[PDB]
Parts: C-alpha cells; sequence; structure tokens
RNA sequence: CCCCCCCCCCCCCCCCCCCCCCCCCCCCCCCCCCCCCCCCCCCCCC
C-alpha cells in the first residue's frame, strides 16, 4: 500500500534547524484523497500535532500554536515527498517524528512513518494512566472531554519502538486487518475503548484522539495496558 | 391530521408526533407547529419516509438516530428553527438526501465539516443566517451539488480559500443576495468548479465593484448573472470588461436606479439573449448605447426610463435609431414609460421583432399619424399593444405599415372619432383588435371592410353609435369568431347585422338596452338578429331589460352551449323556446323575475346541464308551477350553487321564505 | 245637447235649433256650429232665455221677430259671424239687452241708428270689424253703456264729431286697440260724458303722437291709460305734460321698447298708484328718472333693461338714490333683468316698501357681502325673492339690515358652502326660508340657532351634509311646521334629529336613501326619527328604498292623513303598525314589491280613507292574502284610481293579469 | 433583567375586487298637453 520512509539527522544542536523528510511511495503528495503530517511524541508526554499540508485548489498548511512561528512544512512534488523545519529547536524539541497521512473524511491516521528520534543537544483528552488485565479478560480504557460530545473518537495503539496503530475511528468503525474483538463506543463525555478478550498481544499503549475545530487534533495522555 | 398518500399537519398546533398513522406514508409535513425536540424513537413506525417537512417550528437540536429510522429519505426542510448547532454526525447517516432547508435557523459559524458524509446533495439551502464566512468544511465534498443559496446572511467578503471545497462542483445557482460584500478575492470564482449562475440581489456593490466582479468573472462558465438592486447608478463601456472573456447570457439590472448609460456599455456581451432594465431612472438613451447586443432575444423596459416631473419636465429623450443594434431582438416589453412619442427612427433596425409592447409607454399619443409607425416597416411584428397611451384620434393609414399584424390591442385609451374604415388598410394578416373602454366610437358600413382576416374585435364599453346602418358593418367579417358589444348602451339593432357570420362563436350584448327589439309591441315586428349563427356557443345577455322573450330567436343555434340571460325582467317565457338547444351546458337566469318554472318551457334546456343560476328570483311555490322544478332539482347532477341559500320562495306568504 | 239649467251646443255640427228643450231655460249656447240662417218662428217655445250665445257661427243676417220671442233676454252673443248690416229695427224689440258682442262680424259701417232703441246696454262689442269711423249713431243713446270695444278696426282718426253720441255716458273702458289711429281732434275726449280707460295697445303713437294725445286728455276724469306696444321709443319731462291736468292712476308702457327715460319724465303723476315698465329696452336710469311718483304704490319692471350684448356689453346701469322717489311703493317686481349687481343707495328711499322680488335680477350676483343690503336697512321688507341669480357664497350678517323679515327665497342658487349660522343674524321675525335646488350645503350645530321663530325651510336637491351631527342642528326652530329634505341623498340621520318640533306639520324625505337605518341588522339599532312629531299630517317617503318596517315608528303619529311611500322595496309589513293613524285619509304604495295585503296589518290603515294607491304592485291573488283586500275594494268609498288597469296579479301564473 | 426565533388569538390602518340600495346626469322609446305649419273635404259672404 502507502509506504512513508522518515530521513534527516537524529541528533541536532540547540538553535539549530531540525529538518526532517517524509519520502511517498505507493501514494502522491498532491493527492486530493488524503492530508499528509507531522506529529511527535517525547517520554515525558504523549502524543503531539505538529503541522499539516494538503493539495486542495492552491497548497494549504496549517500548523500548531505551539510551533507556528518556527515550523514549515513543505512538499517536494519532483520528489514526491514532503518535509519537516522547526527552527531555533530546544531539549524541549527532542522526540520521537511521525510523518502521517491522515485519510479523508475523517482525519484518521491509516499510515505513519517509521519514527525518527531527534536529541537537541550540544482542549484535553483525559486517560487513566493504567489498565491491568487478566489474559481473556475484557479491558476497558476510557477518554473523558468536552471533545467527545462534539467530536469523533479515534483510538490509536502504539507498541514500544513502533509507530502508532489504528485501532478504532469514528468512535466505533474497525479498519479491516484488527481483531474483532476491539471495539467502541461513546456514551455522554466519556468514550471508551473495549478489548474484549484481551491477548498478550494487546499490551501496548493506546491513545484517544479526536480532530478539534481551532487546533486541528489532540490526543489523550495515553493508557498502558498489561496483560498479566 | 388528514392523510391519503401523503401527511399534512399544518397549523394543527403538535406537540409531539402523532404515532397513528400508515407505515408506508412518503411525505410527512410539520410546518407551523410547536415541536420543540424530535425524538428518534418515535420514528420507529415511519420507515418509508421521502420527505420531511418539519419547518416553522422550534426545534432546539436533532440526533444522528433519526436519520437511521429513514432509510430512503430524500427531503429534509427545517425553515425557521432553532438548530444553531452542527457536527459531522448530525447529516452522517443521512446519505440520499437531495434537498436540504436550512433558512433562518440562527446558525451563526459552520464549524468543522457538516455536509462531508453525503454525496447525493442537489439543492442546500442557508438564508437569513449569522454565518459570516462562505466556508462549509474543510475538504472536497457535495459532488452533485448544483444550487446554493446564501442570501441574507452576514457575509463580508468572498475569499478564494472559503470556495475551495466547490473545485469540482457544477453550482449552477450561487444565491449571494442581501449581504454586504465589499471585497473579491482573486480566483475566488475561478476555484469554483462549473459556476453557471451567480446572484446578488439587494447587494450593495457600485459600479466600481461591479467592474472587479466582472473582471473576477472572467474565463468562466458562468451563463446567468442577477445584479438587481445592487445601486448600479452609472455604468460606462469598461463596467462589464470583465464578462468579454466568458459567455453570459441572461443579465439582470433591475431596481439599480440606473440613471444614465454609458457609450457602448454593452458591447462587451455578445452572447447576450435575456436583458432586463426593469424599474430604472434612465434619463436619456444614446444611439450606441444599446451597442454589441445583435443577439438579444428579450428586452424589458418596463419603468425603465425616468417618470415626469413638473419642476423640469425631464422627459426621456430617446435618439434615433437607438434600437437599430437589436438585429435578432423578438420581444420588447416597453411598458408604464414616459416617452414623449415616436419618430420616426425609433424602431428601426428590428429586422426579427415579434412582439411590441407600449402600455402606457407615452405620456400624450394623441393622434395616430400615418408615419408614426415608418419605422416599423420591415419589422415583421405579430402582436402590438396600445393600451393607456391616451390615444385621441386615429387617422387613415395609420397601420399601413404593418402588413405581418396579427393582433391589435387599442383599448382602455380615449378614442373618439369616426371609423371611416381606412384606419385599418394594410392590415392583411390581422386576426384580433381590441377596442374596448374607448370614449365614443361611430361605425360607418365600410368600417371593416379592409380586413377580412379579422376574428375577434372587442368592443366593450365604447358607446357604440350608427350601429343600425342598413348593410352591416360586420358584413365583410366572414371569419368573426368572437364579438363583444357590451355596456355600449346599444338601442336599436338590425335583423341582418350578424347575416353571414356563420363561424361567429363567442357574442357579448349584457348590460344593453334591447328591450323594446324583442316586445311584440314594437312597431314592424320583434327583431330576429340571431338567424344563422350555426357554431356560435356562448351568448351573453345581461341585464338587457328584457321582458318578453320571441318564440323563434334560438331557433338556430344547434350548438348553443352557455347562455347568460341574468339581471333581466323576464317574467313569463313562451313554450316550447329552447327545443333547439340540445347541447346546453350553462344556463343563467339569475336576478329576475321568474316566478314559474314549467317543463313545457324548461324541459328541452333541462336535458344535460352542468351549471344553473337562477338564485334571486321570486318563485311561486305551487304545485302548479314549481313542482317539476323542485322534482327535478331533487334528482340530478347539475350544479346548482346556493341551492338552499338563495332559492327561496316570495310568494305564497304561507311559503314566504321556505327554500 | 246635455242641459239640467243651461243648455250647452258647443262643437255638436248643429245646422238648425233643437225643438225639444225645457220651456224654462235661461242660457242657451251655440258655439262652433254652422247655423245659416235663425229663424224666429222656431223661438216660439223659448220664451224665457237670459243668454244667447250663438257665436262661431255662419249666420248671414238676423230679424227683428227675434227679439219678439225674447222678453227678458239680456245677452246676446254673435262672436265671428257675417252679420254685416245693420239697421234701425234689427235691436229696436230687444231693450233690457245688458250685453252685446259683436267681434269678426265684418261690419264695413253703421249706417243710421242700429242703437238708439235701448237704454239698458251696459257693454257693447264691435273688435274685429272693418268700421272706419267710430259713429255709432246720429243723436245720442246708450245712457248706461259702461265699455265699448272697437279693437282690431281700420280707424284711422278720432274726429270729435263721431263721439258727440257719448255727451252724457260714462265709459270705464274705451278699447281702441290695433287701430292705426294718426290723427287726434280738439275735444274728441272732452265730448265723452265720463271717460275713466282708455286703451291704446299695439297702436303706433310715437312720442309726438303721445304727447298730443295727452295734451287732448287733459282736464278729464281719466283714471286708466294703458299705451302697450305704442313703440314709445324716447320719453321726456313734455311727453306727458297733459295729464298734469288729470289724476290718472294706472299708466301702462309695456312692450313700448323705451330704449331711454328722460330726466322728470314722470313729474306730471303725482296721482300715480300702478306704474308698469314690463318688456322694454332701457338702458340707463337716472337718478331723477322716476322723479314726481311718490304715490306709486306697484312697480313693475320686469325685463325692463336692455340685455347684455357680447359686442358691446351693454350692461344697464341704474344711478344711485334712483328709487328715493317712491317713498309710498310697496311692491316691486323687478324680475329678468341685467343689472351688474346691488349698491349701497340703489335701493334708498323706499321707506313703505313690503315686497321686492329680484328673481333673475342680476347677471352674477356670486356673493352676497353684508353690505349688499345697506340699502335696505329703513325699509320694511316682508318678503324677498333671489331665484335664479346664480348665488355662490352668503357671507356673515348678509341680511343683518332685513329686521321685518318674513319670507325669503334663496332657491334655485348654486349656493355652495358651510352653514354657520351666522348668515341668518337680524331676521328676528323670519318665518319661511327657501333654499331648495342649491350645490351643496353643510349644515352645523348651530345652522339655524339665531332665527328661533323660522316655521319653513325647504332644503329640497341641496346635497345636504353634516346632517347627523350629534345636536340637532333643527333644535332651535321650535316653531317649524313645514321641512322639506328630499332628493338629498341623505344617508344617516340620527334618532334625536327632530327632537322637540312638536309642531311640526309636513315632513318631506323622499328620493333618499334610509333603508339601512331601517332594516333590523343595523348595528346599534333602528333608528326611530319619527318620535314626538304629535302634530305630523303629511309624511313623504318615496324613493327611499326602504326593505324594512320598524313595528314602532308610527306609534306616536296621532294625527297622520297623509303618508307617501311609494317607490320603495317593502315586501312584508309588521303586524299592528298603522294602530296610532286613527285620522289617515291618502295612503301611497305604488310601485313596491308588496304582494299581500292582509287586515293584521291594513286593518286599522283602511278605517277611514280618502284616496289610495298601490297600482304597480306584483299582488298574489290567493285567499289567504288577497281575499279580504280585494273583499275590502268591493265595498268602500275611499277613491282608487286605476282600479281595475293596473291591480293585477302577478303570481300564480292561473291568475297572470286577472284584475 | 436584555437581545432574537416560532405557534395561536384579538384589534387598527391602507389598497384592490364584488354585491345591495340610492342620488345626479345622459341615451333610447312611448304617452299626455301647448303652440306653429301643411294638406284634403264640406258649407257661406263680398
Amino acid at each position: 500500500q502507502v509506504q512513508l520512509q522518515q530521513s534527516g539527522p537524529g541528533l541536532v544542536k540547540p538553535s539549530q534547524t531540525l529538518s526532517l523528510t517524509c519520502a511517498i511511495s505507493g501514494d502522491s503528495v498532491s493527492s486530493n484523497s488524503a492530508a499528509w503530517g507531522w506529529i511527535r511524541q517525547s517520554p515525558g508526554r504523549g502524543l503531539e500535532w505538529l503541522g499539516i499540508i494538503q493539495k486542495r485548489s492552491k497548497w494549504y498548511n496549517n500548523y500548531a500554536v505551539s510551533v507556528k512561528s518556527r515550523i514549515t512544512i513543505n512538499p517536494d512534488t519532483s520528489k514526491n515527498q514532503f518535509s519537516l523545519q522547526l527552527n531555533s529547536v530546544t531539549p524541549e524539541d527532542t522526540a520521537v517524528y511521525y510523518c502521517a497521512r491522515y485519510s479523508y473524511p475523517f482525519y484518521s491516521i491509516d499510515y505513519w512513518g517509521q519514527g525518527t528520534l531527534v536529541t537537541v543537544s550540544s482542549s484535553v483528552l483525559t486517560q487513566p494512566p493504567s489498565v491491568s488485565v487478566a489474559p481473556g479478560q475484557t479491558a476497558r480504557i476510557s477518554c473523558s472531554g468536552d471533545n467527545i460530545g462534539s467530536y469523533y473518537v479515534h483510538w490509536y495503539q502504539q507498541k514500544p519502538g513502533q509507530a502508532p496503530v489504528l485501532v478504532i475511528y469514528e468512535d466505533s468503525e474497525r479498519p479491516s486487518g484488527i481483531p474483532e474483538r476491539f471495539s467502541g463506543s461513546n456514551s455522554g463525555n466519556t468514550a471508551t475503548l473495549t478489548i474484549s478478550g484481551t491477548q498478550a498481544e494487546d499490551e501496548a499503549d493506546y491513545y484517544c484522539s479526536s480532530y478539534d475545530d481551532p487546533n486541528f487534533q489532540v490526543f489523550g495522555g495515553g493508557t498502558k495496558l498489561t496483560v498479566l | 391530521t388528514v392523510s391519503h398518500e401523503v401527511a399534512d399537519c399544518s397549523h394543527l398546533k403538535l406537540t409531539q408526533v402523532p404515532d397513528d398513522l400508515p407505515t408506508n406514508i412518503t411525505v410527512l409535513n410539520l410546518t407551523h407547529n410547536q415541536l420543540r425536540r424530535l425524538p428518534a424513537a418515535n420514528f420507529t413506525r415511519y420507515s418509508q419516509l421521502t420527505s420531511l417537512d418539519v419547518g416553522f417550528n422550534t426545534i432546539s437540536k436533532l440526533e444522528p438516530e433519526l436519520c437511521q429510522k429513514l432509510p430512503m429519505l430524500k427531503v429534509l426542510n427545517l425553515q425557521h428553527n432553532e438548530l444553531s448547532q452542527l457536527s459531522d454526525k448530525t447529516f452522517a447517516f443521512c446519505t440520499n438526501l437531495t434537498e436540504l432547508h436550512l433558512m433562518s435557523n440562527s446558525i451563526q459559524k459552520i464549524k468543522n465539516n457538516p455536509f462531508v458524509k453525503q454525496k447525493n446533495l442537489i439543492t442546500l439551502d442557508l438564508s437569513h443566517n449569522g454565518l459570516s464566512s462562505t466556508k462549509l468544511g474543510t475538504q472536497v465534498q457535495l459532488e452533485n451539488l448544483q444550487e446554493l443559496l446564501l442570501s441574507n446572511n452576514k457575509i463580508q467578503a468572498l475569499k478564494s480559500e472559503e470556495l475551495d471545497i466547490f473545485a469540482n462542483s457544477s453550482l449552477k445557482k450561487l444565491e449571494l443576495s442581501s449581504n454586504q460584500i465589499k471585497e473579491f478575492s482573486p480566483g475566488c470564482f475561478h476555484a469554483i468548479g462549473r459556476l453557471f449562475g451567480l446572484f446578488l440581489n439587494n447587494v450593495q456593490l457600485g459600479p466600481s465593484l461591479t467592474e472587479k466582479l466582472c473582471l473576477e468573472l472572467a474565463n468562466t462558465s458562468i451563463r446567468n448573472l442577477s445584479l438587481s438592486n445592487s445601486q448600479l447608478s452609472t455604468t460606462s463601456n469598461t463596467t462589464f470588461l470583465g464578462l468579454k472573456w466568458t459567455n453570459l447570457t441572461m443579465l439582470d439590472l433591475s431596481y439599480n436606479n440606473l440613471n444614465v448609460v454609458g457609450n457602448d456599455s454593452f458591447a462587451w456581451l455578445p452572447q447576450l439573449e435575456y436583458f432586463f432594465l426593469e424599474y430604472n431612472n434612465i434619463q436619456h438613451l444614446f444611439s450606441h448605447s444599446l451597442h454589441g447586443l445583435f443577439n438579444v432575444r428579450y428586452l424589458n423596459l418596463k419603468r425603465s426610463f425616468t417618470k415626469q416631473s413638473i419642476s423640469l419636465a425631464s422627459l426621456p429623450k430617446i435618439d434615433d435609431f437607438s434600437f437599430q443594434w437589436l438585429k435578432c431582438l423578438e420581444h420588447l416589453n416597453m411598458e408604464d414609460n414616459d416617452i414623449p412619442g415616436i419618430k420616426s427612427n425609433m424602431f428601426t433596425g428590428l429586422i426579427n421583432l415579434k412582439y411590441l409592447s407600449l402600455s402606457n409607454s407615452f405620456t400624450s399619443l394623441r393622434t395616430l399619424t400615418n408615419e408614426t409607425f415608418v419605422s416599423l416597416a420591415h419589422s415583421p411584428l405579430h402582436i402590438l399593444n396600445l393600451t393607456k397611451n391616451k390615444i385621441s384620434k386615429i387617422e387613415s393609414d395609420a397601420f399601413s405599415w404593418l402588413g405581418h399584424l396579427e393582433v391589435l390591442d387599442l383599448g382602455l385609451n380615449e378614442i373618439g372619432q369616426e371609423l371611416t374604415g381606412q384606419e385599418w388598410r394594410g392590415l392583411e394578416n390581422i386576426f384580433e383588435i381590441y377596442l374596448s373602454y374607448n370614449k365614443y366610437l361611430q361605425l360607418t358600413r365600410n368600417s371593416f371592410a379592409l380586413v377580412p382576416s379579422l376574428q375577434r374585435l372587442m368592443l366593450r364599453r365604447v358607446a357604440l353609435k350608427n350601429v343600425d346602418s342598413s348593410p352591416s358593418p360586420f358584413q365583410p367579417l366572414r371569419n368573426l369568431t368572437i364579438l363583444d358589444l357590451s355596456n355600449n348602451n346599444i338601442a336599436n339593432i338590425n335583423d341582418d347585422m350578424l347575416e353571414g357570420l356563420e363561424k361567429l362563436e363567442i357574442l357579448d350584448l349584457q348590460h344593453n338596452n334591447l328591450a323594446r327589439l324583442w316586445k311584440h309591441a314594437n312597431p314592424g315586428g320583434p327583431i330576429y338578429f340571431l338567424k344563422g349563427l350555426s357554431h356560435l356557443h356562448i351568448l351573453n345577455l345581461e341585464s338587457n331589460g328584457f321582458d318578453e322573450i320571441p318564440v323563434e330567436v334560438f331557433k338556430d343555434l344547434f350548438e348553443l352551449k352557455i347562455i347568460d340571460l341574468g339581471l333581466n325582467n323576464l317574467n313569463t317565457l313562451p313554450a316550447s323556446v329552447f327545443n333547439n338547444q340540445v347541447s346546453l351546458k350553462s344556463l343563467n337566469l339569475q336576478k329576475n323575475l321568474i316566478t314559474s318554472v314549467e317543463k313545457k318551457v324548461f324541459g328541452p334546456a333541462f336535458r344535460n346541464l352542468t351549471e344553473l343560476d337562477m338564485r334571486f328570483n321570486p318563485f311561486d311555490c305551487t304545485c302548479e308551477s314549481i313542482a317539476w322544478f323542485v322534482n327535478w332539482i331533487n334528482e340530478t347532477h347539475t350544479n346548482i350553487p346556493e341551492l338552499s341559500s338563495h332559492y327561496l320562495c316570495n310568494t305564497p306568504p304561507h311559503y314566504h321564505g321556505f327554500p
């Protein structure tokens, strides 16, 4: 299908520019059925949307206000790529950077880059930090916030050293290839990812996320699921 | 809640939807109700709906479960509600909708993507909302949407980005009326996939902003452009320059208070076919003002020119050869104007004209000189309208230039003269002539001898004089079919006035004075002026003062269907008078003095009818005179309105007022 | 030959006198017959005749034997015969005759002495004869003759000798009209014993011959002198000098085409009491023109002044103080004149005037300024007539000078204004005011508050407005008796409009629109505007469109005698409505829609009448509705004109047209 | 407390249209009078 290969320095001096490149194969960077973006993740926090670009009429980009005055995401139509340019870096910018494809119309992410860890040196969705479950016991991960009752909730699964994997989208829909034991619900201001009969392979970190009018994308804090 | 195939609940003051209706109902209408909320649990029974009109109600918010119960819904109407919040799931399950009305819902801002989940939408309405931007989403959707309405909003700009969602949509109508739009961004309309029509009614643009709009409309597929009430006071040869690169066909400039029209202003519209200029304030039309419009097929100029003012007498002057450019013109509506008069070159150049209307177009066209219509010599006119022009005299050979004329409307004038017959020379193909509501007309033996092709002749309330000439003035009209002579106070009619008019069908003689002509005491015998009209169908003889009916007046009307004899003084009728009326349909004898209805006179007349009007008649309730009539009333299929309200006997006092 | 006390045979085409009449007949009339001869042998039976009128016949000659059969005959009439021969024996035996008419007998010459043998003759007529001289005999006779007629003769002179036979006769009338008399002899009238009146109508005298006549009339006992149509174009101070020595009282100058009147012309008539000047051509009346007429009691000036001519606008001007000499004037008929207007001194000096008529006396008296009648301040006027003067406005205090005025006639004018009520100030003794046939009048609360003595008020066809004011405008008229409000198209009347008018007797309200005020469906209830009129006698309500009569409208008209309700739309009437009309005399219900006449409604009304008009009514011949009426018709004494001509039933058709 | 959207109901104003009744003016026709004119017939006078 769609392959996203990231490349760039894994080490940047402070006050310099962090440059990364996402190379697309099996899809177009000018596709009118997808958007291309960068998010990052540091262990001191969860997932953070940085920026996005999408080819509709002219070239449109949307950036997060945290890095809006520093970030730059430009596409290379001649080489079918898109870059990430983050100026004036600071050790607070040390994180794993993922490039990702947002699939229309729900802006759920079906394809991720391999992730590049970069070290810089010389709305709120709330989740319970941990859920412990026995093998074969159903797991329930909650996610609260004001975006719950106003937007669709997507649920991503991230194993150690790997990019996240979309397990649920649009509060309940399940992408093909995901085991049928995964399901999602949304009652009031609380979404819930239910894993009926959690198996050993389901032990990972689960992040709830949703779309957002001012800030495009919002992620939950994340829940560590342990199969005892 | 009456319903046979569709459900109607308009103005029934419902608070909750009814739960007792057929399952297979297709239309469910609930306009003008007080539905505070609309739970979806009540829609389990109604799962076959196609149209759902819940407008003019007080619904605050809806739920996505509503769409789940309706699998085949196509129409969703929510006019005048309080649905000011929209979400991606609001219209998610609904995907077959081909209509969506959201007028006057007090919608403030479209947040993210309310209309992405549907692709079969055809018409979308968002009028009378609080929207400030034309952004209806982030990505592209609404593939089949053809009409978009945004009138009466609070939009002040049209940015290119906000219409990026229509990059592949064919918009046949982009309503943006009543929006104080004052800035146009480049590429705003080029971003739209296929724009066919734009409406900017009641939008304060101005000349410079109109030129900017036309420039922004260059090299697009627009066909219609309505700019009504846009405060377009003045135009120039560069106002519509931006339309040079397009194929605009319909342009509306009504109510724009267009004081003057610039020289060569419309030279940039070679494909224009429908031009509107009604209700303007034009003070002067130049010879080259309408240059470049050689393809217009319909021009409207109703109240397009300035009205007369006693302060300055600024009568709108039209220069000669002003219409010479409209080669393909076929319809010119030019009513309610204050033109001083017709010139010798006013209409020159119209070689394809087929309809000219001049109703109240001139302040004082008193005399119709034979040189008045010289400019219309080569115009193949068919219908000419000259009502309310205060015409006082028509000279000979006045219409000698209209050889193709078929319909002439000279009614509602002040024409007082004697018809010598030479006024109609040259009308070789005339069909209908209207002359009703004039001052006074004096007919002559050869009044209509020059127009044998005439078929209609209306002379209602014209005070006809000398109509009783020894040779019938209508004799040459061999093809006459409809003749109206009502309200003329006609006194004397000869028996041969209608001789030879075999094809006559409709004859009107109501509101005249012909009572003497039918009484047996009239010297010379009763006048039988209704002989030979074998094709007569409609006869009107209301308010004629008739007191006696000759036995053999209707002896030859074998095809009579409608006869009117109301407001007369009929008391008795001759026996066996309606024998030949075998196809009579409607008989009117209201407000008469008839007291007896007998089979000997009304038998054949009551054979097979469809209407009957004998309301205000002093009937005599007696078995010798009314028993047959009431028995016929009991069993019949003829429509008799107000049968039990006004059909009251007057005498004897025992039956006074009894139906 | 009908005769009960007198015999009449006029236009019976008799040739011989009848022989079968009562012997004691006193009058035997045979005018307009063809009696060629009148033998006396047929008069043996008729010996008691007093009057014998055999005029307008063709009798050639009579015989003296005719007088023998009549011993007491007093009247002998022979007008328009052929008795051109007279003898001494013709009227010998007849001596009691006090009348003798010989007009148009073609008498040529009186031969010797035809009238000597009678002495009791009073009146003698010889008009339309061929006589050339006034000689009727040689000696003196006709002692008691008082009137002599010689008009339409061929007499050209009046010699003294020819009237010598009247030396001892008192002639009260000497008719000499239509005789071309051109010479007067001295002593012609002095020879007559006692001449009291002379008539010279249609005699071409002229001014000089008129002066000669007056000189010949000096020192005689004349009292009357008619000079009508005498071609007296001009008069002077010496034309009537000869009348200085007599006591003339009546003078006629009508139709004389008197162009101008000389200064001090009538100073020689101090005993004049009746002066006539009608139908003259006077162009200017001087201040001293009427000098010396201080004893005239009746002056007529109808058409006495010149008419207006567009060529010169020679309006007849009347100088100031022109009527100052008529101290004893009591009647001034001054109609049909073309005076420019009234001045401040036009009527000064008339201190005994009691009747002034100014009907059409002025060309344009548009405005009645309060200073117009200042000249009539000291005149004790009683009746003033101002019809056809084209009066358009009446200002306040207009009649403040006529303190003795009783009758005011302002009708047949064009008075359009609002009656504020101040126009009638000063009329302390007013009785009757006429205002009919005006343009439009707008009444006010105090329109007639200044004339409580008013008794008559005619407002026929004046288009009254604001008559429905909350205070009744007729309230101050406590003594009002006759009120006419016909043809005013009055719509709304208050119930208290006639409150307090106990003395009202005659009220007219015909040709108005009061149908709504009496229907039961009228909001506020029916209007009972006929309460309290205990003295009402005549009521007129024709053509009011009435469709229903309230039960208690005539509940207090205890003295009603004549009620008019024709040309209405009455069909049914309430029972027991005419109970209080115990003295009704005439009831009019013609041209109505009444179909039933029952004792329950018309019983008391038909108690004791003298007239009844119900001609054009569609009566219903039924024993339940007409049997009582026809039975009352059979036996009655009330006068019902055209009973068998128009009282025809309309329904049922069995009785259609049967009386 | 404020700014707005709806449902129902009652008044008021303006305009258009229709109907009833009536007034005024005019037209057509007829009748009853007055005056003038013309013709036919009879009967007389000069």
